[PDB]
């Protein structure tokens, strides 16, 4: 005496189902990354130049200590 | 008292290696939306012990067609070299202080390939022979570029002594001066340790098991131990070479903690790379190393020779 009951889609329909590709760009420009790399290299070069000059001075100092002790 | 130091070096490395396998299984699992070993002990902490005990209580077999002497010799050479290559590493002090530690490490690396070669040849199987020939091709691919990268980087250090690398990077990491070479160096390490995407000597999906297809139980476990030890060792060498920890002569444990953390980060990066990429074809690896890595490496070697003279920044200790 009841209505016919069956597995049916809801009245109206279903919400949209996405199927198309989604691969967003999400990236910097090439110039930006190249510039960051070059700037990092230059900063490292300057730091290493200072440190190596100081190291050469220290080496000279301890070499002179050896020279003083040699006789 | 020196033997105590040798043991305190080698035993923790093996323990570390055993646990490394557990970490990789878990890291790979969580990157693959699963868990990895979490049943054998709390969080799978007993899994490496169970694996070792299973492997060393299983029957080893000698193939009927195999050459017994070389078959037995190869895993011993592999594991002994993997243990030996840790002795010059400054952490911050080395067990063996060498004037030329980098060259010693290069020579021992070159000798390590013969374990793979002789195991593949003495197995007297076709897949093992294919794996051994792939190892030959891999060495031919990476060796020269790796050596020239090392030379170019060490031009800023002033010598081949590993401990001097601590003094060179006192204020800044060497990567900030040589980040291009570093990338190439990283790739070379991936090719040096036969790790994905350059896991060609084994090549499970192509050669079943490659050079070690005929090995079972303890010798196979020794090959595995040697390979993972080499992975950890090369990542430690990279951390010392490019990410210089500050060293306090009165508090060396600070350097030890910094160095260990950097090494663990690099090893986890290796596991991540294995989880992320497909496998190269072993001719494409040679083409990559000889047509892309070698020209840039030669140009950068030229530049790094010219740079200290240009800027008057030549390091001491001729
Ligand atoms: C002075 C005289 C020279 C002394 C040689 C030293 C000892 C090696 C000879 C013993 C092995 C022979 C055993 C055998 O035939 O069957 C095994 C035996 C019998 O089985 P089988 O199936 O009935 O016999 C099969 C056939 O008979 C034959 O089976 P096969 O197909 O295996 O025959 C080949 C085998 C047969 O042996 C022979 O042909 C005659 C032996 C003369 C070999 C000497 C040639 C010179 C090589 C270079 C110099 C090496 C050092 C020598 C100097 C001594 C001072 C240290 O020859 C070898 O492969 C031995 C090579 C030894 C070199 C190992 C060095 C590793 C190099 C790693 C790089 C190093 C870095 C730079 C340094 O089975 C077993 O007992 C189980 C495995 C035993 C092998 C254990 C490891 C082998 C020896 C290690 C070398 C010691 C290094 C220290
Ligand atoms: C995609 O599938 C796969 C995986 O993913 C699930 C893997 O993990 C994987 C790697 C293999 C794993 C299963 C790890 C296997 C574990 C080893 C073979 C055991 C080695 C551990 C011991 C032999 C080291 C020794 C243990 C000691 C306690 C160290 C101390 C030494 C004493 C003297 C003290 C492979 C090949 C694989 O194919
Ligand atoms: C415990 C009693 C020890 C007996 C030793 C006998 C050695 C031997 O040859 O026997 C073969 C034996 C097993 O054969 P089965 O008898 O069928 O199995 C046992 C069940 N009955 O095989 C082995 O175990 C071989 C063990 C290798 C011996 C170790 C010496 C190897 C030397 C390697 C030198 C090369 C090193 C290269 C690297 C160095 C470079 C810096
Ligand atoms: C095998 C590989 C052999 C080469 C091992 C390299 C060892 C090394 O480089 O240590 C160097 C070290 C110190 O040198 P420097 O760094 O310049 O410092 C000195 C100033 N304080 O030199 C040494 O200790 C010399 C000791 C002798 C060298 C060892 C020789 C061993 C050669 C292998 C023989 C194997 C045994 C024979 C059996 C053959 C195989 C069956
Ligand atoms: C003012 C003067 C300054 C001096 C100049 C400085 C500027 C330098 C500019 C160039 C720098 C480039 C450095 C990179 C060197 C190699 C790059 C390269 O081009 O290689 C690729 C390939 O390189 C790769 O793809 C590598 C494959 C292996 C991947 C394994 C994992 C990737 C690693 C991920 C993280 C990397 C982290 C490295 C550093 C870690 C810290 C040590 C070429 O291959 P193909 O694209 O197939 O083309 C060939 C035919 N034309």
């Amino acid at each position: 005496a009841s209505k016919v009951k069956q597995d049916m889609p809801p009245p109206g329909g279903y919400g949209p189902i996405d199927y198309k590709r989604n691969l967003p760009r999400r990236g910097l420009s090439g110039y930006s990354m190249f510039a960051v790399g070059i700037g990092t290299l230059l900063f490292g070069y300057w730091s290493m130049m200072k440190w190596n000059r100081e190291r050469r001075r220290l080496q000279i100092e301890d070499f002179e200590a050896r020279i003083a002790l040699m006789p | 008292m020196f033997m105590i130091n040798i043991l305190s070096l080698i035993i923790p490395i093996l323990l570390a290696v055993a646990f490394l396998t557990l970490v990789e299984r878990k890291v790979l699992g969580y990157m693959q939306l699963r868990k990895g070993p979490n049943v054998v002990g709390p969080y799978g902490l007993l899994q490496p012990i169970a694996d070792a005990l299973k492997l060393f209580t299983k029957e080893p077999l000698r193939p009927a067609t195999s050459s017994i002497s070389m078959f037995i010799i190869a895993p011993i050479l592999a594991l002994s070299l993997a243990l030996t290559m840790w002795v010059p590493l400054p952490m911050p002090y080395p067990l063996i202080n060498m004037n030329l530690g980098v060259l010693f490490m290069l020579a021992m690396s070159s000798l390590a390939v013969y374990s793979i070669l002789w195991s593949g040849w003495a197995s007297n199987s076709k897949y093992a022979l294919i794996g051994a020939l792939r190892a030959v091709a891999q060495t031919i691919s990476y060796e020269v570029t790796l050596a020239i990268i090392l030379l170019s980087v060490l031009l800023m250090n002033g010598s081949y002594t590993l401990s001097t690398l601590i003094t060179t990077q006192e204020h800044i990491w060497m990567i900030f001066t040589s980040w291009p070479l570093a990338m190439m160096w990283f790739i070379s390490t991936l090719a040096e340790t036969n790790r994905a995407p350059f896991d060609l000597t084994e090549g499970e999906s192509e050669l079943v098991s490659g050079f070690n297809v005929e090995y079972a139980a303890g010798p196979f476990a020794m090959f595995f131990m040697a390979e993972y030890a080499n992975i950890i060792m090369m990542n430690a060498f990279t951390a010392i070479l490019f990410l210089g920890a500050s060293h306090d002569p009165h508090t060396p444990e600070l350097y030890t903690i910094n160095f260990v953390l950097k090494t663990l980060a690099l090893t986890i990066t290796f596991l991540w790379i294995r989880a992320s990429y497909p496998r190269f074809r072993y001719d494409q690896l040679m083409h990559l190393l000889w047509k892309s890595f070698l020209p840039l490496t030669l140009a950068l070697c030229m530049w790094h020779i010219s740079l200290p003279i240009m800027t008057a920044s030549i390091p001491p200790q001729s």
